[PDB]
Parts: C-alpha cells; structure tokens; sequence
C-alpha cells in the first residue's frame, strides 16, 4: 500500500511551512 | 532520512526544520 | 493577498507527484 | 526560477520535470 | 497568476468529499 | 461550469452536488 | 481506518494535474 | 507509521469546507 | 471525538457538521 | 473571486500542524 | 480500477493517464 | 483576526502558533 507515498505529500507541505523562505531539499531515499 | 524518521513516527517542527536548506 | 504562497504549496505537490524518487530542492524565489 | 514560470503562467508536467533533481 | 487553476484543485477535492460513493466529471 | 460558477463566488455543499455524477 | 478514503483525495488532485484539460471522471469501485 | 495524524489534516479540511463561516475547534484526540 | 469516529470509518458530512461551531 | 475562502484552507493546515496537540480554533471574520 | 491499480502500489504519471478523460 | 492578519500578509510560525487553543 502506498502509505511511504501518502506521507511524503504531507511531509512536503510541512516542510514548505516550516522553511519558509529557506526552502528545502526533498529525496525519499535519502 | 527524513522518511524513515518522519513517516515512521510524528516529526516535531523543531525537527521538520532540519530538512530545510 | 497570499496568493504566490499559496500557489507555492500547490507547486511542491505538484513536484513531489513529477519527481518521485528523484527528489528535488525547492525555494521560493530562486 | 519555479515560482516566477509556474504561478504566472501554468506549467506543464514536461516543464515541472525539468526542476526535479 | 494561475487562480483559476488553484481554484480547480479545491473544487475538485470538495466534489470527492460531497460526492462520496456518486463520484463525479470534472473538465 | 464549476469554474465559473464556484470560483467567482462561494459554493454551499447543495450547489456543489450539482456536479456530482 | 480510512486509508482507502485518504488515497483517493491524493489520486484526485493527481488525476487534476496529470489529465490538465482533458479533465477526468472519478467513480470509486468500478 | 503516521496514519492517525496524516487522516487528521484531511479532516481540518473536511471541517473547514463543511463548517463554513461558523468555523469549528479542533485537537486531535478530544 | 473526531478522530476516534472519523478515523476509523468515513464520516458523513451530515455526521462532520455535528462537530461545526 | 473566492481569495479569502482559498486561503482560509491553507490556513487550516497550517494551524493543524503548527498547533499538534494543542489544537486551534478557527472562525474567519473574527 | 484506479483505486485498486494505484493504492496498492505506486502509478507513474503515464498509468494514472489511463483515467483521463 | 486570523484571516485579517493572515490573509492580507504572510503569517510567520510565531504568528500561527496565536490561533493555538
Ligand atoms: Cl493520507
Ligand atoms: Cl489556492
Ligand atoms: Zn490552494
Ligand atoms: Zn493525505
């Protein structure tokens, strides 16, 4: 099931969030 | 990484921000 | 108004769904 | 960058792409 | 700006809730 | 259509089911 | 649980920006 | 997994579009 | 509350209005 | 144009997951 | 259909693109 | 409130954290 999916989709709108102007990186496996 | 550490159990926002550039 | 921030978080979802496993690095503004 | 290209005008999923890692 | 495009994405979420098992179009 | 309809002003959740199927 | 319900929101907002104007139908079960 | 919390952001939005201009309270767990 | 109904099965909006303001 | 409605979603998020446990309460206009 | 295809395992854009209109 | 202060301008964590319970 594609549960590591679904919490990645959220994982990266909290990170947008939280970083703000800072940004981010986003790489599921590492 | 931040996957296995925040899909696995609930990240706080202090942690969330060390994913941030 | 909000409303480049707002497009923002729809941008990284739309990211997150293109670039799967690749990742990506996302900031606003550059 | 993204921003500027992709919130004034819409982008395709070809042009998303070319920002992903 | 892409409003209209925003717009449709939230749309399309309040049709997937209020629809429920009737489903809906969208275009 | 919805756009139209739903985007230049609020929509109840009666309004929005005349796009359901 | 819900999860079913959960990955049907996410495939919504997939199909919105993958079919662009060609729009899509969604119908669970079928 | 984080399902629990991933299922409670899908609810705030549920929330919101049905609550409308009444507005709601919302904590997880209560 | 919430969680423990609407997390568990699909709750209705008719049931989702119960816990509005 | 609905602005105020589709930031108000975004808001919501963003309570739910800067408030966590705590929770929030949300009533636009006031 | 996509429920099924696409819950249980990951779709890539060209699999979901079977369920456009 | 929220939405005067938050909708007009971005809104900081700091800031969101005031809506809290
Ligand atoms: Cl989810
Ligand atoms: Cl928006
Ligand atoms: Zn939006
Ligand atoms: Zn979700």
């Amino acid at each position: 099931f594609v549960n590591q999916h679904l919490c990645g989709s959220h994982l990266v709108e909290a990170l947008y969030l939280v970083c703000g102007e800072r940004g981010f990186f986003y790489v599921p496996g590492a | 990484g931040i996957v296995e550490q925040c899909c696995t159990s609930i990240c706080s926002l202090y942690q969330l921000e060390n994913y941030c550039n």
